[PDB]
């Protein structure tokens, strides 16, 4: 539709890296009670932008896809606005079409996230049903335990993210890795994008050059850029 | 027992008590239990719920021996009491000032600080103090008043009486006294405890349509800026400053401002003090907020009107005003712009405040914030301007500024009194049509009988020396006439005294907790009872009415002042009935009161009801919704007056802020600007200033309450402040060859008094500050007779010289002369 | 070693323990200065964060990190030198070549701008 | 306009400590034709306010066809005499059984610790018989 | 949320029998362009009801669940409002909880019908 | 034992001659939760101990609400950061200005000329946040 609820001047503002690609573009998440809004005057909204008249090109990235209304565990409703940070060095206020959708892909009961998993699901032989976390752990841990006791770790398989961002990151790769490798101690583990426990960059690492060896500023300082097997406007 | 305390048992009786003393009205609990029981250290085995099996962390309790006592009741049985702050009370959130903290110690016990409490009628029988009966006291006192009414009319009968709340005031007591003075006796010859006529501190602000207690304590939490004008609030309104102001200055309330106002900027809160003196409050504000968020406008004494006229002129010229507010809700603005016009240069010359500081105060306070809204600026004032250079004009000037900047009726604003005592006023209208300067009347030889009731003007009158001189001499005439009597009946004695008053004498009565210095002149003293010895209702500086519950007996035959008034009324009624004067008897009807609650029902709860007489009440016409039982259910949180609704399920619902719809208390509903001329100091004060060296500023100490009626009996207080002190500049000190604990005479054309020297680096050269009202060295001897148009004294306006008496070696051994300005 | 109440606990246990005394073997992109990073320090850094590895931290400077690797010619090998490797050309794998031999089209594949994963 | 939100009034209900457990208080919000109840439930619930996070408030008009519902203290529900809809006070107005297609609207209360005040500041859900909560 | 778009006085109105149970309660479907609305005055909306003041009990059955925005094959967006017929003899203006949701359970690309087989 | 006195420990602080003028020494008495200071003031005071009758000692917990006070060497006072109470170390803990109703408790020291020892042996006044000085 044809309007947006502005964030109030005093709206809560947190930092958020884009969920998706490597670039890691910086965003701000504005959060505020559903029944409040910002004024159009630049000092009466959190963006500091003058919505009393048309904005010029490059002044903002703001669409309805960058907004949502979330319902929290306390039942209270809050406007959210997920928008690129102008002062972030990575993106200087740019948002791709993918990161631009983050607000829409936050969980709400009626929105794009409506079919988010909200509890353990069990296929009880011939039908999907809910189950409790304790039952899920008893079944899952129970199996893992049985397999360890009878087959050793080689009976327990994973394919797991090793990556960053949403569905990855330092807390998550540690958690999964400690579980799989230090606790269960299974070698029967692959990675999200490749079917063994390996690297994309064996040769370059063994040649002494880790594959992320520069700054984005280096792309600014180059005479020539090669893009090899790479569609970077899109990727 | 110096090194332990008896804990209250888990099942100990607990009642509610509002602090006896200052306006803030902090909430306390009184634990009472038999002497030979105690609580256990386990938190569920004592009434406090605190774990005394190991050290408590900071802020866990306020508890000292001074907060405990053992009372002996009328039945002879002994009970531990513990008087401690209520942690869930919104006013104080468990804070206790040094003054309220001593309540337990100042409860009546036969051996403790209250040992000299008045316990029966005392009579000066010509040449000696003796006890007498209540019936003899009433026959003599009623007898005199009756004789005076019959021969002179009501104009022969004089009072100075409390009009305030808390201990020695409150709604029951102001009703009782007022009904007696005004409805029954019908005397206009009545002054108030702190001022020498029947007037208000707040004539101008009221006539402008803004009652002086128009906000909530929460407003001080929501403000961008707080002004403290003629006001030392850390010392004078401690827990309002500590519990509300400081949290704002620290940033703890920012989130709550932002939640209330989503689209308004809230900078760090700042504080501005208008005070000639650098006080503890200035120092502590600097400590807490940083020097950059405090402005001390150290004006020349008496120059407040110039200050506000300069700020008003500037904010109008900058356009830092609410023109839509002015247009919709005010009258007289354009006139005030003309009459009050003063340049910043002229303002600076008069005040001595530099132009940069004047501009900065306006920029902090009135210049729109970036989001477009005016700062929320709470303007708080007390006695620096109420007893200042022309009470009426200063308020006129200040209110003009406030109204033009819309700093009334918005949350985080208000132009309010900080207050002194608690409030608790319900009275009939004053029965005269003229302002009367009571002290002057008495000094000129008017009146047959004068009653001091819940006040001590020997210590607290302006021009107090002229007063004491005259009252002592007039009392002496009565004493000398009494002396010739032998075997006289009460009625013959009434004739003897009455005759003496036709030859310049005056019969003096005091109705008090203690003898006091009034005993030097009094012929008759009657014992009163304070809160906890009686039930008492009152409200604080945000109009929060609480019930203080009775939990102990008074000393001897001490009575609640409302019931003393009923005693007097009924004695007069009976005399008139006996004398066959049905009409005069009827004027003393309406005092069939057995308990203080009856006075509450008769006054506060009748205001504005059908068939009620004219009653002026701070409860308003919804006062009847408040009952003792309903206040009990409310707790120390009470209700902010006026009450709006009541039912069983909701309780009392009251009023947070006044004037939030822009309807003011005037004929037209608009706030009214007033002209505020600058005329300098009053000639009588200027004459003192021209003749003598030092400005004799005066007022409060944190630790000392008022005329030190309790504190005089407290060994700690007496060791700390054995004499009234005078803060002096160290360079002035060296020139007079004085230092800490020397005694000086302070003197001028009006009087001579005495003080111990207290060198204070923060005092300006040619300026001083003397503790007021004290038991040793009465400050008021050097205050002038000058008052404003409504007979409000310029108590803070006097000058005198200082002469060394000598060095008090004992003061030097035992009293700290170290700095009271924390850094 | 999974007494974790919040995600931060996993950060403290993993990233911040790499290469520390009494730590088990940990392979981290933070390296052995990862302990200098805390959630509160990253908050203060904003969306700019810090380029790993962190070289220094103090309250007045913040996190100071590393712009470019290998600027002094020291590589991640036994001798500190970059190592050239042989690169034989062997054509396509026989498995892929068999598909190419039998069928018409090269079935290239990959990303669309608008679609994530 | 700009504005996407309704201009709700801020209406004092009472101070929290005056409310007794399971003893409903009546008030009108956001005007005198919109009857509401606030109740201290006695036990915390999601989104309860006050010192024990247990005070909740509702529009009492049935969201089916608008009859004033009555608070039952024994079940802590609002019951409609029209077509027997019943709403749970402890589940944010969830319909237990009934003919409505909307939960009982919640009156949003601010609780201020400093004053102990409860102020009605908004409504979550649409009040029966209204185009918008604010007329 | 906290408001509803009223059907304009001249809104299209068709007849619909409830999708679900045997009773076959009668309903009206109001359809109008998304960017139009009715006035609160009773003669300025299709329901003929006075939304300038609180309505009394039984005056209407109307909640947000009884409203939707459909996107037609031409790409154009239309408000719909699916409400019981007061003059139908079967139901006399009653809606059950099941029939009352019919608007919500019409096909829209973002609503409850989003997963409809297309 | 119908005993009327508390059972104070005897705790060695130091020898007097190790104390430098106006340089506070910290110790605990009568247990490790009770922080105390002893200071040589440099000039005799009433009840000061040691060779120059000038050593004094105190509980440092504010008798208002219990915050640890700090000794200011320039003023010879203890200052509380909580509500700005300040005690005089040269006037037996007299409150200069503040919200307390009790002077700062004095730690009673025996001074033995034979050994030069200073021993904490008692407390005059009640230490914050305790039913008795000895728990
Ligand atoms: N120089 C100078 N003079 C001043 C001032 C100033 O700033 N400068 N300030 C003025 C101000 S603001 C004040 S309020 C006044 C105060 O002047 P006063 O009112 O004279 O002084 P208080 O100490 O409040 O007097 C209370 C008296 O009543 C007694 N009392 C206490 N409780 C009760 C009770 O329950 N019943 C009865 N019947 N008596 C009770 C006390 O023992 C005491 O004598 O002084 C004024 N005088
Ligand atoms: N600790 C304690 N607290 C009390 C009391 C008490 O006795 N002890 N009494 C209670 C009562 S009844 C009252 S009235 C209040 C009083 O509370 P305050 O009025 O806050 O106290 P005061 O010390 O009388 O005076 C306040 C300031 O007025 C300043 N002043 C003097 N002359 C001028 C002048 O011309 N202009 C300006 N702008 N300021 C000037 C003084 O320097 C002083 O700091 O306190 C109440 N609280
Ligand atoms: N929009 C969007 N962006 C993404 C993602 C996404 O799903 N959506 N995924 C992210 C992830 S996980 C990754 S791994 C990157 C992928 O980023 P890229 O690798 O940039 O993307 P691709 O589309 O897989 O392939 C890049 C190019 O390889 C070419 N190519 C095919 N075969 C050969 C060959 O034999 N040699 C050479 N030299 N080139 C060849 C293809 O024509 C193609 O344009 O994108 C990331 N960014
Ligand atoms: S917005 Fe997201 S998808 Fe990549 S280009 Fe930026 S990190
Ligand atoms: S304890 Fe008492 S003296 Fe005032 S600051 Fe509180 S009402
Ligand atoms: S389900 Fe049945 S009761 Fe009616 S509204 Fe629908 S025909
Ligand atoms: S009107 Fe309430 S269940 Fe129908
Ligand atoms: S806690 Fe020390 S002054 Fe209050
Ligand atoms: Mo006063
Ligand atoms: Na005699």
């Amino acid at each position: 539709n044809d309007r947006i609820t502005l964030p109030p001047a005093n709206a809560q503002r947190t930092n958020m890296t884009c969920h998706f690609c490597i670039v890691g573009c910086g965003y701000h998440v504005y959060k505020w009670p559903e029944l409040q809004e910002g004024g159009r005057a630049p000092e009466q909204n959190a963006l500091g932008l003058d919505f009393r008249k048309q904005l010029p090109p490059l002044a903002v990235t703001l669409t309805p896809a960058m907004t949502n209304v979330v319902t929290e565990h306390n039942g209270r409703r809050y406007n959210i606005m997920v928008v690129p940070d102008k002062a972030c060095v990575v993106n200087s206020g740019l948002s791709s079409t993918r990161g631009g959708k983050m607000a829409s892909y936050m969980y709400t009961p009626t929105g794009d996230g409506k079919q988010r998993l909200k509890a353990p699901r069990l296929y009880a032989a011939d039908q999907w049903v809910d189950t409790t976390w304790d039952h899920a752990m008893a079944l899952y841990a129970g199996l893992i335990k049985k397999t360890l006791d009878k087959d050793g770790p080689q009976g327990v398989f994973f394919s797991c993210f090793d990556h960053g961002g949403a569905g990855g990151g330092f807390e998550n790769t540690w958690g999964t890795g400690k579980l799989m490798f230090s606790a269960i101690q299974t070698p029967m583990v692959r990675i999200h994008n490749r079917p063994a426990y390996n690297s994309e960059c064996h040769a370059t690492r063994e040649m002494g050059i880790g594959e992320l060896n520069n700054a984005y500023e280096d792309a600014q300082l180059a005479d020539v850029i090669w893009s090899i097997g790479n569609n970077p406007y899109e990727s | 027992a110096n090194d332990r305390i008896t804990l209250p048992p888990a099942n100990a009786q607990r009642t509610n008590m509002t602090c006896h003393f200052c306006i803030v009205g902090c909430g306390y609990h009184v634990y009472k239990w038999p002497e030979l029981q105690e609580g256990g250290r386990a938190p569920e085995q004592n009434a406090l719920g605190l774990d005394f099996r190991k050290q408590l962390p900071p802020l866990a309790v306020t508890l000292t021996p001074a907060m405990t006592n053992v009372v002996t009741e009328h039945n002879g049985r002994r009970y531990n009491i513990m008087v401690v702050p209520d942690k869930a009370c919104v006013v104080n959130s468990g804070l206790s000032s040094t003054r309220g903290g001593k309540m337990a110690s100042y409860m009546y016990t036969p051996t403790g600080d209250g040992k000299q409490r008045l316990k029966a009628p005392r009579l000066y029988a010509a040449d000696q103090w003796v006890d007498t009966t209540w019936d003899h006291a009433m026959a003599l006192y009623a007898g005199l008043i009756k004789k005076t009414l019959d021969k002179d009319g009501p104009q022969g009968v004089f009072f100075s009486c409390f009009d305030h709340g808390g201990a020695g005031g409150g709604f029951e007591n102001t009703w009782g006294t007022g009904k007696l003075m005004f409805s029954a006796i019908q005397t206009p010859m009545v002054r108030i405890h702190n001022r020498p006529a029947y007037n208000s501190e707040c004539h101008a602000t009221r006539e402008m349509g803004i009652g002086e207690l128009n906000n909530a304590y929460e407003d001080a939490q929501l403000a961008d800026v707080i002004w403290s004008i003629g006001n030392n609030p850390y010392e004078s309104q401690t827990n309002y400053f500590l519990n509300h102001w400081l949290p704002n200055l620290q940033g703890a309330t920012t989130s709550k401002k932002k939640e209330r106002f989503p689209n308004e900027n809230f900078p760090q809160a700042r504080i501005i003090f208008v005070d000639p003196r650098e006080t503890p409050s200035v120092a502590i504000a600097r400590h807490v907020a940083g020097n950059d968020r405090v402005l001390h406008l150290a004006i020349e004494p008496g120059t407040d009107t110039a200050l506000f006229n300069g700020l008003f002129t500037y904010v109008v010229e900058q356009g830092w005003i609410d023109k839509p507010f002015i247009e919709a809700h005010t009258k007289g603005f354009d006139d005030a712009v003309k009459t009050n016009r003063l340049s910043l240069d002229e303002c600076s010359n008069i005040t001595g405040v530099p132009v940069d500081m004047l501009k900065r105060a306006a920029e902090w306070s009135y210049k729109p914030k970036a989001s477009g809204q005016a700062p929320r600026t709470m303007h708080a004032y007390e006695k620096g301007i109420i007893w200042g250079n022309d009470n009426y004009v200063i308020q006129s000037a200040l209110l003009d500024l406030v109204i033009a900047t819309h700093n009334v009726g918005r949350r985080g604003t208000g132009c309010v009194r900080m207050g002194g005592h608690q409030e608790g006023y319900t009275r009939p209208p004053y029965p005269g049509d003229k302002k009367i300067y009571i002290d002057q009347e008495l000094i000129k030889g008017k009146g047959r009988i004068m009653t001091w009731w819940g006040c001590n003007n020997f210590q607290t009158s302006n021009n107090a020396q002229a007063l004491r001189e005259a009252i002592l001499q007039r009392s002496a005439i009565v004493k000398q006439a009494m002396q010739k009597a032998r075997g006289a009946t009460t009625e013959e004695m009434v004739d003897v005294i009455y005759e003496a008053t036709q030859n310049g004498g005056l019969f003096v009565t005091s109705i008090n907790l203690y003898p006091t210095k009034l005993a030097e002149a009094a012929h008759l003293m009657l014992p009163a009872a304070h809160p906890g010895e009686m039930n008492l209702t009152s409200m604080n500086g945000e109009r929060r009415i609480r019930l203080s519950e009775k939990f102990m007996d008074p000393p001897g035959t001490a009575m609640a002042d409302c019931l003393i008034a009923a005693r007097i009324a009924n004695a007069l009624r009976d005399m008139y009935q006996k004398d066959g004067k049905a009409e005069m008897a009827a004027q003393f009807e309406g005092f069939d009161w057995k308990t203080e609650e009856d006075a509450f029902n008769d006054g506060f709860r009748r205001a504005g009801q059908p068939g009620a007489p004219a009653i002026d009440s701070q409860g308003g016409s919804t006062g009847h919704l408040v009952t003792y039982d309903r206040l009990r259910k409310s707790g120390n949180n009470g209700v902010q007056l006026p009450v709006v609704s009541w039912d069983e399920s909701k309780g009392l619902v009251g009023t947070e802020m006044l004037y939030t719809e822009g309807k003011f208390d005037t004929d037209d509903g608009k706030a009214h600007f007033k002209p505020a001329p600058w005329n300098g100091l009053p000639a009588t004060v200027q004459q003192q200033k021209d003749k003598y060296r030092f400005w004799l500023n005066n007022g409060r100490n944190n630790e000392v309450w008022q005329t030190a009626y309790h504190d005089q009996y407290n060994s700690l207080m007496q060791e700390r402040y054995p004499m009234a002190y005078i803060e002096m500049n160290p360079d002035d000190c060296k020139q007079l060859d004085v230092t800490g604990g020397d005694i000086v005479e302070v003197y001028n054309d009006f009087g001579s008094t005495f003080a111990m020297v207290y060198p204070v680096a923060e005092i300006k050269r040619g300026q001083t500050f003397m503790l007021f009202g004290y038991v040793n060295g009465i400050q008021g001897d050097v205050t002038t007779d000058w008052t404003d148009r409504n007979i409000i004294p310029y108590y803070k306006g006097t000058w005198g010289d200082i002469r060394k008496v000598g060095s008090m070696e004992e003061f030097k051994r035992t009293v700290s002369f170290k700095s009271r300005r924390f850094a | 070693g999974f007494d974790w109440k919040t995600e931060e606990d996993a950060f403290n246990d993993g990233f911040r323990r790499a290469g520390q005394p009494g730590a088990p073997a940990i392979d981290s992109q933070g390296g052995s200065t990862g302990h200098l990073v805390t959630y509160d320090r990253l908050r203060k850094s904003g969306n700019n964060g810090v380029q790993l590895p962190v070289v220094s931290w103090d309250e007045s400077k913040g996190l100071v990190g590393t712009e470019m690797l290998y600027t002094e010619g020291k590589f991640d090998t036994d001798d500190g030198k970059a190592h050239f490797k042989p690169a034989p050309w062997n054509g396509l794998p026989a498995t892929v070549q068999q598909q190419k031999d039998k069928y018409r089209f090269w079935l290239n594949n990959g990303r669309n701008n608008e679609v994530w994963q | 306009a700009g504005r996407t939100t309704l201009q709700y009034p801020a209406t004092q209900v009472s101070v929290a400590k005056n409310l007794k457990a399971n003893e409903p208080v009546s008030f009108t919000y956001p005007d005198t034709s919109s009857p509401c109840v606030a109740v201290k439930l006695g036990s915390p619930v999601p989104g309860g306010v006050g010192p024990n996070n247990d005070i909740v408030a509702y529009s009492v008009l049935c969201t089916h066809m608008g009859f004033p519902t009555s608070y039952d203290k024994s079940s802590k529900t609002f019951k409609c005499p029209g077509h027997f809809t019943e709403f749970d006070a402890e589940k944010a107005g969830q319909m237990i059984c009934g003919q409505a297609t909307e939960n009982l609207p919640r009156v949003l209360l601010r609780y201020d610790e400093a004053s102990d005040a409860l102020t009605a500041v908004g409504v979550d859900g649409l009040i029966y018989g209204r185009q918008a909560n604010v007329i």
